């Protein structure tokens, strides 16, 4: 019954509630995504405002919408759950009617649309979330990496980051990602990811989680050690100079 | 009706389902697979009203897959059947009820035991060593009641089924064009592509 | 902040200004009324003020006939009064239909009080700027006087008065009863009860009344009717031959 | 504090409802219109300002009929007036449908009363920007009424509203005094034509067009009809004569 | 003052005004001019179509509602669409149900009542367009003027929009003259074009800038544009 | 606050005006109509070298004879295009024919003013106006090739050429002089390509700009990068040619 | 029980010539064995050079023809007086008819 | 209209924060402290009853520890009444899951659902958020002993030990200082009491001002048991742990 | 028309306060004092019948109402709000309980119900919290006698004895001094009367004091006989007379 227009235009042509939704994203933990030649990797930093958590159960930052597509985000966690749910359902529905799992683009386009809707509907505020959706189209080996924002806009990237200090890490990636020769290995793709997060996480073996997505529903998340190893080999690259 | 047989041996569940799909006077297809896989270790066969049969199967499959994704976990066979019984039990008092009968066979990886569930369109669920929907039971139960043994091996089970299918091919008026057999065990679901002469 | 005075929400002192202001509105007509109980009847007296000469005096009233038995007089702006009256009549009819017997005066009062209480809590409904005095000779309670306000409050009385000079009318009546030591006008005829009502009305307001300055309603066993200018004149004449 | 006059259903500290009062202003600012109750019916008349020679004379009718025996005329925001009559029409149609007998003037008045009063209860609506004079003949007499934006209304002997309401009232009062036995429909028609002419002095700047209608048990059979042609001219003249 | 009383239509100013409505009325004056006039056999609508760039088209100002009725707009194009459409349905309805053409006078009442609804309820906004409706019905030719305030008047001729006053005076003058242009459409249109040019100032009515519509005795409301109105410039 | 469908003293709708201000911030888009077809061109304008430029879709197909370009808050345009495509398709299903470009446009604009918090007139459930303008171009047997500009105001205009976005007032000025009733499709192309280059903050290349056209023969097609790349070269040459 | 349908008999014919076409129908309208009228036109001109006839149950026939003509009218209102081609008319009528798929216009129609 | 009095409980601050959520959290911060510590052989829920009187009936009371399931219990910090509304829908949810799957609802599943409900009041409805924070203590055959925490924003997380309400900062530090993975229920029970004992704004920590509950799997059985300590049972454990 | 007030009228302030609830309480604090005492075999609730005029009939105004034959309630705050709450309470007792289990709800649950009603008026769109506080006393087979307090927030708690309204602070103190876990019903009634006396300015008698008890079953107040299991209501309102007799032993 409540339909007050909360997202409206201002004299300068801006929609402050959407702009503010973005401010919530800036505050969320960083998130990064880089696509290799045969994979895509998603990295996210873990806050430390309070540490004494039970990592096993505490909701993880990377989510699977289906067995071949994942979605990470930056912003209000509660808000992200709602988007993830809708995405997962649309995923199953699409398979049920088209008899073929969703493409990464399609699934992205869906989530983005949901967001855009919340920017011009009464009684509701926009999602304080931005997302990275990665995966492989069915029967396709070419990696896919997409990003969305509260405004509802979306586009694909070779590598991208969102969240606090995404400014910094984007730079790193802008001057460390050659489209000419993208990380041709799961290893070198994951390394580049960790390197970018280190630019902002400030030594956080437990503050960095990587998930690697390969063709044909081959998704797996690394453990502290696996990651810790990448960090170690990277701090040496520095000292060895 | 179509044949839907099910038998739970020592370490798995076997589902035999006829391949014929008759519409009126002509047998439109003799290679029908009256089954859907709800999860890596849970299989559901079904028989009934023309359109409802598959619609219901695919509807249940979709929901189970969604649950699996959401919780990154595979519901126990029991859970899945209770969900299915509830669905049918709703459908019975609805405007147009799903006239579908199902057999759910799965391997409970937590209990490390195979389970076979029989549920009719009324939402009548019961768990058995072996079950069947329609007239199929009338011809085969006397055989199963006789030769069934809890410790049977997957090979013994298939032999017993083969026997059942033969009695069915002998005393039943309709040509159901043979059956497709599938095994559900600790390692998942696979199809015995050689029962046309096993 | 300052809007806690435009809608029915609590002020920091825990008040509801809108209800208070509504109470103010009730005096806007500048008319006083009072009710008293006879031995077997109930009378309501109200001032009748017709300023415009172009008005049709016969269509100017604040005394209504809710049901064959309930009589209601209103203190406040006519539109709200007529609104209240209509609702009251509707409620009275329905109650009979649904329960098989005439809605008791006190019940209709409670019902109206409750409806008003709602405007007190819900923010889209404004209170009605009126005070309703219901009367009748209930078949279980006998002569009855029940009045409600914009606050949703209500109670029964031995007699009561409402209006700008309500306080004088009240203390006047208060005194007469401390004297008589009973809770009603020990009279057998309503004509006399009416005369008493009009008399004590005059003493309290300190004013003389013609037959077009008053409006009178009378409730008796199975009936509630209002007197005519002439039925009034008769009353006025009788009191006269006594002073 | 303040701001009590911005929301419609709000009570100011002195128990008033400014929006309603502001509505009245719209009424006062409007044209003048009147109602005269005669011995067996009623007469309605209204001032129609002729903004220019372009207005098709006689064509922009303002008086409205409800059912077949009620006449309505108002001053203020014309559209609000029609809106109210529309309601009054449905209101009457329902009544006749259920009770068979056409709606009694008093009953009809309350219907409009309740409806208008209704628009002073919530802040989600605006009060009616008009005062309406209406009436007709029924089962027991002729009745004349006037309804304010507050929803308030009473029965009148004569009634007027709009720019020149004071003049009218004055004139109407004279009539009341000088005819204790009762005016006739025929008379009321002319008398009304005059009073409109007089009251037009508070608007003498603009030229106008007169409009009269009446409901007389003997002159119109209880049915509301417009005074046209001869009977009309006769009244215009009767006025134009006493305007000098 | 005003500022506290013009946030919505549901509010009256202390003097009894409805600014939101008055503001709407303003949108009309800002709109291009258009004129209407009738005789005893025909009714004409002359309109000046405005254009954005010299690359843009000149927006249509005349809409046909039925075979015997039409109108010209001045203000928010969309609203004219909404309203003219609602007028089309009302005509259609009258014909389908009663096999009766809708009386121009009646069409006016409906338009008024539709506009009034947006001036007494919270949430809405008044229509921001002026309309001139002409039509030939069972009582001859007609010309109506519609204001978002809900006020609809019947005139012999008129105009609305910017500088509209020019033509309005001209017509008020040429009254006795055109009101008698019966049986000769060409003359009424010319008398119409002459009234509209009385409100020009920027340019001069060109071929793809002038728009004329006519209806009458033996003439189903028809619209003339471009080349078709050449013989009138 | 104040209603979302309120009028300013100058008789304008606030939410709509403010809407146009956001459009001004949007990427430049240009349309040129010619008796040989209509050309639509847009400034991709990616916000980072890491953003794959071809995932920027600001020119879409509504039907085989209708295509359109957007400018401003592009996400707002998705539903507008869905509605447009559905209208075209639906029209075809009912009438066994192509929908007129003008009609299609009118249909889209109909959504425009359907906003508010409870405007009495139907059920306009949409908290705010669209923050994007559109250039709808197409062809139909009744009015040949056409270019339309649909604004969030609900009104739409037909142009021989039109430019919306950040470089509009400038580009439009250009078009004003450059346009003539006898242009050819190639001229139009180069022309769009040129004006885009003038107003674009970036150095126009086949990656931050995109062309497209619609012709009675082959309908609506978007020029792939290679096709445009050359058209850019051809322009560099004709410009250095004097 | 009430039967919503009836049969007014009559017969119509439609022949297409290379550059012309005709749609004929008798003018008799009956009920059972009685004649309701010896002259009640059954074929109509609907504008845009289209002639249509919905033979069968009169009430349903008129409703359709009425509804179609009104469809033509609105076609013009919605597409700048564009002419409704015969093929378009037909497809339009298919929808008009299929719209009452579960309570059919008891009529056989030709245009 | 109404818009005037609309607080807009669901908008972002220019900093991208949710006013009401933040404020509600502030509300929570003044509520009696509640603690949840998870041991290898069970979970402990401890809460400090805010405000008390001699006459307050403590045997019939339960203002902070509520049972949701036979395997799930929550500790409340904030509006008791709001909490109950949520607690009830929580309880129904558990039962639905049971009826649908014939298996008890996995802890996280229940927690998430309840959290989403809260999140809702955050993005739409124009209603005020629930001023409640929960500590969920429960067990399921997939993750066993789990400890969750949810606040007005609709966010939830898992912990080994955590507190909600007043002086959470102090409490969290004290717990983070003496918590060890290999802890045992009896160890937690103690740690809990100690922490509260050092954060309380009251004189001493008496049994009358505490609510205690444990979720163990009594070895002599093989199933999960919830034990909400009785006044007497708290008075005991309070003396034993040496706080008398 | 149509309530367009779909948003909450009670919201969190930066300090974390919920204004409307706070103010509601303030309104309660102005209300005439009322109290409740729990004895070992019964409970007693009482308040002052503040006749707002001698012409008014204070009887025709019960501040002490029966909710079910074993539960009574009394308040302090706004009478009109209380009245509707009582109606709602009496009904919810049926609709959400008697009509399901065939027996009246136990004190704690009915209280929970009432509390819910109030809580919603603290959050639902377009309304204000109730401006009252209630003290409900009842008795159910499995919980015995109990006394609860319900505040505008929707919060409730069980008491051995307590008071609310005007002079609750003083009354509460006086009660703590005289309450013990061995009181017989009469004792509490006695203590109630005393405690109330301090809060009363003028006349203090069975006509200015309203008092009810929840004790033994009154078969004489059942209205019928023949069903052994039905022994009568435990809720009994004291008569003007019954109060005075006890006032003499004051």
């Amino acid at each position: 019954g409540y339909d007050r227009a909360l997202s409206i235009f201002s004299p300068d042509g801006h929609i402050f509630q959407v702009e503010y939704a973005l401010e919530a994203v800036k505050r969320g933990t960083c998130a990064v995504g880089v696509k290799g030649k045969n994979c895509v990797v998603l990295g996210c930093e873990r806050r430390s405002t309070l540490k004494l958590q039970d990592t096993r159960i505490t909701p993880s930052k990377v989510s699977k919408i289906d067995s071949h597509v994942v979605l990470s985000f930056s912003g209000l966690n509660a808000d992200s759950r709602i988007l993830i749910e809708k995405a997962r359902v649309e995923a199953q529905s699409h398979r049920l009617t088209l008899e073929d799992p969703v493409t990464v683009e399609y699934l992205t386009r869906y989530v983005a649309g949901v967001q855009q809707r919340y920017t011009q509907s009464g009684g509701v505020r926009p999602f304080g979330v931005s997302t990275l959706i990665a995966g492989f189209d069915p029967r396709d080996d070419e990696p896919k990496l997409y990003q969305t924002e509260p405004s509802g806009i979306y586009s694909s990237w070779s590598a991208q980051t969102i969240g606090r200090n995404s400014k910094t890490v984007r730079e790193f990636l802008e001057k460390n990602y050659d489209r000419k020769e993208p990380p041709a290995t799961v290893e070198e793709c994951v390394k580049l990811t960790v390197r970018s997060l280190l630019e902002v996480v400030q030594t956080g073996a437990k503050n960095i989680e990587i998930t690697v997505v390969k063709p044909d529903s081959d998704i797996v998340a690394l453990s502290s050690e696996e990651i810790n190893q990448y960090v170690t080999q990277i701090e040496q690259e520095k000292q060895e100079q | 009706m179509d044949i839907i047989l099910g038998i739970r041996v020592q370490d798995s569940v076997i589902l035999a389902s006829s391949k014929a799909v008759t519409r009126g006077i002509s047998v439109l297809k003799d290679s029908d697979d009256k089954t859907r896989q709800l999860s890596p270790h849970t299989l559901m066969s079904f028989a009934g009203e023309a359109g409802d049969t598959v619609q219901f199967a695919e509807y249940i499959q979709a929901n189970i897959q969604l649950y699996s994704i959401r919780e990154d976990y595979e519901l126990s066979p029991q859970a899945v059947s209770s969900f299915v019984r509830q669905e049918l039990a709703k459908s019975i008092r609805s405007r147009r009820p799903y006239q579908v009968n199902v057999l759910i066979g799965g391997y409970d990886k937590k209990k490390n035991k195979p389970e076979l569930y029989q549920i009719d369109y009324l939402g009548t669920k019961v768990e058995l060593p072996y079950g069947a929907h329609g007239y199929s039971g009338f011809y085969t139960f006397s055989l199963l009641d006789h030769h069934y043994r809890p410790d049977m091996t997957t090979e013994e089970g298939l032999d017993l089924l083969k026997l059942c299918v033969q009695e069915l091919e002998k005393r039943m008026p309709m040509d159901f064009k043979g059956v497709i057999v599938k095994i559900v065990d600790k390692d998942g679901i696979r199809q015995v592509d050689d029962f046309q002469a096993q | 902040a300052g809007y806690d005075r435009h809608i029915t929400i609590f002020s920091p002192e825990g008040r509801l200004y809108q209800v208070e202001y509504a109470f103010k509105a009730t005096n806007q007509t500048n008319i006083n009324s009072l009710a008293v109980r006879g031995k077997d009847c109930t009378v309501v007296i109200s001032q009748k003020k017709v300023p415009d000469k172009l008005l049709d005096p016969t269509t100017v009233s604040y005394i209504f006939c809710i049901s064959r038995t309930i009589g209601m007089v209103v203190n406040g702006p006519i539109p709200d009064a007529r609104n209240a009256a209509l609702r009251a009549k509707a409620e009275a009819a329905e109650f009979r239909y649904k329960y098989g017997y005439d809605m008791p005066c006190d019940v209709l009062a409670k019902r109206m009080a409750n409806l008003s209480q709602i405007y007190t809590q819900r923010a889209y409904m404004r209170p009605l700027g009126v005070i309703l005095t219901f009367v009748s000779v209930d078949e279980e309670l006998g002569p009855s006087i029940y009045k409600t306000d914009p606050a949703g409050y209500y109670v029964g009385y031995k007699a009561t008065a409402t209006g700008p000079k309500q306080q004088e009318i009240t203390t006047n009546l208060e005194n007469h009863f401390k004297k008589s030591k009973i809770d009603h006008i020990n009279e057998e005829s309503w004509e006399k009860v009416v005369e008493f009502a009009i008399t004590h009305m005059i003493d309290a307001l300190g004013t003389e009344f013609s037959k077009n300055d008053l409006e009178v309603g009378v409730a008796t066993k199975d009936k509630f009717f209002t007197l005519s200018a002439e039925n009034i004149e008769e009353r006025l004449v009788a009191i006269a031959e006594q002073d | 504090g303040t701001g009590y006059d911005l929301s419609n259903s709000v009570f100011s500290p002195d128990g008033r409802n400014f929006q309603v009062e502001y509505a009245v202003k719209a009424v006062e600012n409007g044209t003048t219109s009147i109602g005269i109750k005669c011995n067996d019916g009623v007469v309605f008349a209204v001032e129609k300002l002729i903004t220019s020679k372009l207005l098709v004379p006689q064509k922009n009718v303002k008086i409205q009929v409800v059912d077949r025996h009620i006449g309505c005329v108002y001053s203020g925001l014309i559209p609000d007036g029609r809106h109210l009559v529309n309601r009054g029409r449905e209101e009457a149609a329902s009544f006749k449908k259920l009770y068979k007998t056409p709606i009694p003037i008093p009953a009809f008045a309350d219907r409009l009363g309740q409806y208008v009063q209704a628009h002073t209860l919530y802040n989600s609506v605006r009060p009616f920007g008009v005062s309406t004079i209406f009436g007709g003949v029924d089962k027991n007499g002729a009745h004349l009424y006037m309804l304010e934006p507050s929803g308030s209304y009473w029965g009148y002997k004569g009634a007027a509203t709009g720019k020149g309401r004071q003049s009218a009232k004055a004139e109407l009062e004279k009539l009341v005094d000088h005819h204790p036995e009762g005016l006739s429909a025929r008379e009321a028609v002319k008398q009304a034509a005059k009073i409109i002419y007089l009251a037009h002095e508070d608007n003498k700047e603009k030229d106008f067009e007169l409009e009269i209608s009446w409901c007389s048990l003997s002159e119109t059979n209880g049915l509301h009809k417009f005074v046209k042609g001869d009977l009309l001219q006769e009244a215009i003249d009767f006025a134009q004569k006493e305007i000098n | 003052f005003r500022n506290n009383y013009d946030g919505d239509t549901v509010t009256f100013s202390p003097t009894g005004r409805l600014f939101q409505v008055e503001y709407a009325l303003e949108a009309i004056k800002q709109g291009s001019v258009t004129v209407g006039l009738r005789s005893n056999t025909h009714a004409v609508l002359v309109a000046l179509k405005r254009n954005a760039d010299e690359l843009s088209s000149y927006q249509k100002k005349i809409i046909k509602c039925d075979e015997h009725m039409g109108l010209s707009l001045a203000g928010l194009a969309p609203d004219a669409r909404v309203l003219s459409n609602y007028l089309r349905q009302q005509c259609n309805y009258s014909s389908l149900v009663f096999n009766r053409k809708l009386a121009v006078e009646r069409a006016g009442h409906l338009l008024c009542d539709k506009a009034q609804k947006n001036t007494q309820s919270y949430g809405g906004r008044p229509y921001g367009v002026g309309l001139l409706i002409i039509g030939y019905d069972k009582s001859g030719a007609h010309l109506l003027e519609f204001q978002p305030s809900g006020n609809v008047t019947e005139l012999y001729g008129t105009a609305i929009g910017a500088r509209s006053q020019g033509a309005k005076t001209y017509l008020e003058r040429t009254l006795d003259t055109f009101i008698k242009i019966d049986g000769n459409p060409d003359e009424l249109i010319k008398a119409g074009v002459e009234a509209i040019s009385q409100s020009l100032r920027d340019e001069s009515l060109t071929v793809d800038n002038l728009s004329i519509a006519i209806v009458g005795k033996d003439t189903p409301f028809t619209i003339y544009d471009g080349e078709a109105v050449a013989k009138y410039i | 606050d104040r209603g979302v469908s309120t009028f300013s003293p100058e008789g304008r709708l606030f939410q709509v005006e403010y809407s146009l201000e956001a459009i001004k911030l949007g990427s430049t888009a240009i349309g040129i109509a010619t008796k040989e077809g209509v050309v639509l061109g847009v400034e991709k304008r990616a916000t980072s070298p890491l953003l794959e430029s071809d995932s920027i879709e600001k020119i879409v197909e509504i039907d085989r004879h209708i295509g359109c370009a957007m400018s401003g808050l592009t996400a707002d345009a998705r539903s507008m295009i869905e509605h447009a495509r559905t209208a075209a398709v639906t029209h075809n299903l009912y009438y066994d024919e192509d929908i007129n470009v003008e009609s299609l446009t009118q249909s889209v604009c109909d959504l425009a003013l359907r906003f508010g918090e409870g405007a009495s007139g139907e059920e306009r459930l949409m908290s705010r106006p669209f923050g994007v303008a559109l250039l709808i171009a197409g062809h139909d047997a009744d009015d040949g090739y056409q270019l339309f500009h649909a604004e969030p105001s609900g009104t739409f205009y037909r142009y021989n050429a039109k430019a919306i976005g950040s470089g509009s007032e400038g580009a439009q000025a250009e078009l004003l002089n450059e346009w003539h009733s006898s242009l050819t499709l190639k001229e139009a192309e180069l022309l769009v390509l040129k004006i885009l280059k003038q107003v674009m903050e970036e150095k126009l290349d086949e990656n931050n700009a995109q062309l497209s056209c619609i012709t009675k023969q082959d309908g609506f097609k978007i020029y792939d990068n290679e096709k445009t790349a050359e058209l850019i070269k051809e322009l560099k040459e004709k410009e250095a040619a004097e | 029980q009430f039967n919503p349908y009836g049969d007014n008999g009559g017969t119509i014919l439609g022949i297409a010539g290379e550059d012309f076409a005709v749609l004929a129908g008798d003018t008799r309208n009956i009920t059972d064995y009685s004649i309701n009228s010896r002259y009640e036109p059954k074929v109509f001109d609907c504008g845009d050079n289209i002639v249509m006839s919905a033979n069968g149950f009169a009430a349903d026939g008129d409703a359709l023809v009425k509804r179609f003509k009104n469809s033509v009218k609105w076609y013009h209102f919605d597409h700048n007086d564009k002419k409704l081609s015969i093929n378009s008319a037909a497809r339009n009528i298919q929808h008009l008819l299929y719209g009452k798929r579960f309570f059919p216009y008891y009529v056989h129609t030709i245009i | 209209g109404s818009r005037r009095y609309d607080s807009r409980t669901t908008i972002f601050s220019p900093e991208g924060r949710l006013y009401q959520v933040e404020y509600a959290l502030e509300s929570i911060s003044h509520a009696g402290t509640a603690i949840g510590i998870m041991a290898s052989d069970g979970i402990v829920l401890a809460a400090e009853r805010k405000v008390t009187s001699t006459l307050l009936e403590q045997d019939t009371s339960t203002e902070k520890l509520y049972k949701l399931n036979d395997k799930i219990a929550v500790a409340v910090a904030g509006l008791t009444a709001d909490a109950e509304i949520l607690i009830n829908t929580a309880r129904i949810h558990a039962q639905n899951y049971l009826k649908t799957y014939n298996e008890d609802i996995p802890v996280e599943i229940l927690v998430r659902r309840l959290s989403d409900i809260k999140q809702g009041y955050t993005q739409h409805g124009g209603l005020r958020p629930f001023g409640v924070s929960f500590i969920y203590a429960g067990y399921d055959d997939r993750y066993g002993y789990q400890l969750y925490t949810s606040n007005p924003s609709g966010n939830y997380t898992g912990w080994k030990a955590i507190s909600v309400g007043a002086n959470t900062s102090a409490a969290q530090t004290l717990l983070q200082m003496d918590y060890k993975d290999d802890m045992k229920v009896d160890d937690a029970i103690e740690l809990a009491l100690k922490t509260l004992s050092k954060t309380t704004d009251s004189s001493a920590l008496t049994y009358d001002r505490l609510e205690f509950a444990t979720i163990r799997k009594g070895a002599n059985d093989g199933e999960v048991y919830q034990k909400i300590f009785k006044p007497q049972e708290i008075k005991d454990i309070l003396v034993k742990t040496g706080i008398t | 028309m149509t309530d367009r007030y779909s948003f909450s009228l009670t919201t969190f302030s930066p300090s974390g306060k919920l204004g409307q609830i706070d103010y509601a309480l303030t309104a309660v604090k102005q209300g005439v004092t009322s109290l409740g005492i729990k004895a070992t075999n019964g409970v007693v609730i009482a308040t002052e019948k503040k006749s707002s005029s001698p012409l008014a009939m204070s009887e025709t105004l019960s501040k002490v109402s029966l909710l079910t034959p074993d539960i009574g309630a009394v308040y302090s705050g706004m009478g009109p709000d209380y009245r509707v709450l009582v109606d709602k309470s009496r009904k919810v007792a049926h609709t959400s309980y008697k009509r399901i289990y065939g027996e009246y709800p136990p004190t704690k649950l009915l209280v929970s119900e009432v509390a819910k009603i109030m809580q919603e008026a603290t959050q639902s769109g377009g309304v204000r919290p109730f401006g009252v506080s209630l003290l409900i006393a009842g008795h159910d087979e499995f919980n015995g006698f109990s006394l609860y307090q319900v505040d505008p927030s929707g919060s409730y708690f069980p008491w051995k004895a307590t008071a609310i309204g005007k002079g609750s602070v003083a009354a509460k103190t006086f009660l703590e001094k005289r309450w013990n876990d061995e009181l017989e019903l009469e004792d509490a009634i006695h203590i109630a009367l005393l405690t109330l006396k301090e809060s009363v300015e003028g006349e203090f008698n069975g006509d200015t004091i309203e008092l009810a008890i929840i004790g033994d079953e009154n078969p004489d107040l059942l209205g019928y006989t023949g069903i052994p299991t039905d022994k009568g209501p435990r809720f009994r309102k004291l008569t003007s007379q019954e109060i005075n007799d006890r006032l003499e032993a004051l």
